[PDB]
């Protein structure tokens, strides 16, 4: 119900309290009060403040101010998130006494190994870095019995795998490890079977996975999106498309206006009764026609791998909007692509989105290589 | 065309889309 529901000491919810956090989220409460046990957390969340929050919460209640030694280490891909992920640490350690640092491969080593002969509790960084620092002895690991991955999918690919293991290697046998991801594809098993010990897992998310889609975005102004609908139409060698919108009747005239344009296509929405939905869907999957016009429909059924394009005429609002329209539920990837039509209120929700998903959508080049979406 | 099912908020702007001024081709520019 409220943060002091977990055990935690005056200091810490006072940081809690000044960052404006009343009512743990769900991904708080699952990971805040495994975490403190000392169980290990496998978690499936998308990326948030209040995720970072999730895991740096007990991070602070489990972190001893007095021992000036790493306690915890907590991994990140990039230095943007060692950045943000560092400023929630201080913001919520603010009465903790608790030192916070940074090591990446931006900065220059020499001011980085002079800061660590400084006291730091909680060390943030990049793998490279990190294990750098770690060889060099010039970060003492033997009492960091935290470890923490944000972003982990990003770190366990085969070339940072093994950077992983490296930095592993100097922590003290007995420690807690909390990972984290966006997305559920993981690709070692034994890296998990041999490091992670009994772990309590954690799905908040929808089980689809954005691995293998290309996925793009282009400023265009409602007047301007079928003009720029109807250039991709002949821009891009479509096998099957789906093309998604906010509400029926932008469905209903949108399939309308493809149809008098010299298309072929289905429409499918919410308003339409159970059996039609079937019944449009069951054509398009049988390859009936090429393009079809969807809103949001819930219980979506089976994956059609002829689908190698979609396109969000009408850009979501959400995270799991996005996911329940783009994702698929192969744990391997899927070669396609999916275009985003970005308006000026859609700017926000294109970066918010591409953030909580831990995803890319870059802005839509010139010409779209065939490698990315068509098979062979 | 046909829409005419109770509006919902999306709706809203719809004529700025669906306009008979509206430009469609291939030309777009990206």
């Amino acid at each position: 119900n409220t943060f002091e529901d977990f055990y935690l000491k005056r200091e810490l919810l006072m940081g809690i309290f000044e960052a404006g956090f009343e009512k743990p989220s769900p991904i708080q409460e699952e990971a805040i009060p495994v975490a403190i046990t000392g169980r290990d957390i496998l978690a499936r969340a998308k990326n948030g403040t209040g995720k970072t929050a999730a895991f740096v919460i007990p991070t602070l209640e489990k972190v001893k101010p007095k021992l000036n030694k790493i306690q915890a280490l907590i991994m990140v891909p990039t230095r943007e998130l060692a950045l943000q992920t560092s400023q929630v640490v201080r913001t919520l350690g603010k009465h903790c006494g608790i030192s916070c640092m940074v090591t990446t491969g931006g900065t220059n080593l020499r001011d980085d190994i002079l800061r660590l002969n400084e006291t730091v509790h909680i060390l943030v960084g990049t793998p490279g870095r990190v294990l750098d620092l770690a060889s060099r002895k010039v970060a003492d690991l033997s009492d960091c019995s935290l470890f923490i991955m944000d972003e982990a999918d990003k770190m366990l690919s085969r070339d940072f795998k093994t950077i992983i293991e490296q930095i592993l290697s100097f922590l003290p046998p007995t420690h807690q490890s909390l990972l984290f991801s966006a997305t559920f594809p993981l690709t070692v098993d034994e890296f998990m079977d041999k490091h992670l010990h009994k772990p309590y897992e954690i799905n908040l998310m929808e089980e689809l996975t954005l691995k293998g889609i290309t996925q793009y975005y282009a400023f265009v102004e409602e007047r301007q999106k079928l003009h720029c609908l109807n250039t991709l139409f002949s821009k891009l060698q479509i096998n099957q498309a789906i093309i998604f919108c906010n509400s029926t009747n932008r469905v209903e005239l949108l399939a309308k206006k493809i149809t008098d344009l010299g298309y072929s296509c289905y429409y499918s929405h919410a308003r339409m009764k159970q059996q039609e939905r079937n019944k449009v869907f069951h054509e398009f999957r049988q390859g009936k026609v090429r393009t079809l016009v969807c809103s949001d429909l819930l219980t979506r059924g089976i994956d059609i791998q002829a689908v190698n394009v979609v396109i969000n005429f009408d850009f979501p609002k959400t995270a799991e909007t996005y996911l329940h329209r783009i994702g698929r539920s192969g744990r391997f990837g899927h070669l396609g692509l999916a275009i985003n039509l970005i308006n000026w209120n859609d700017r926000f929700n294109l970066y918010k989105i591409e953030q909580e998903l831990g995803t890319e959508i870059a802005a839509i080049p010139a010409t779209i290589d065939k490698s990315l979406y068509v098979a062979e | 065309g046909y829409g005419e099912h109770e509006l919902e908020e999306n709706d809203y702007l719809n004529d700025e889309t669906f306009g008979d001024n509206v430009q469609v081709g291939t030309d777009f520019d990206f």
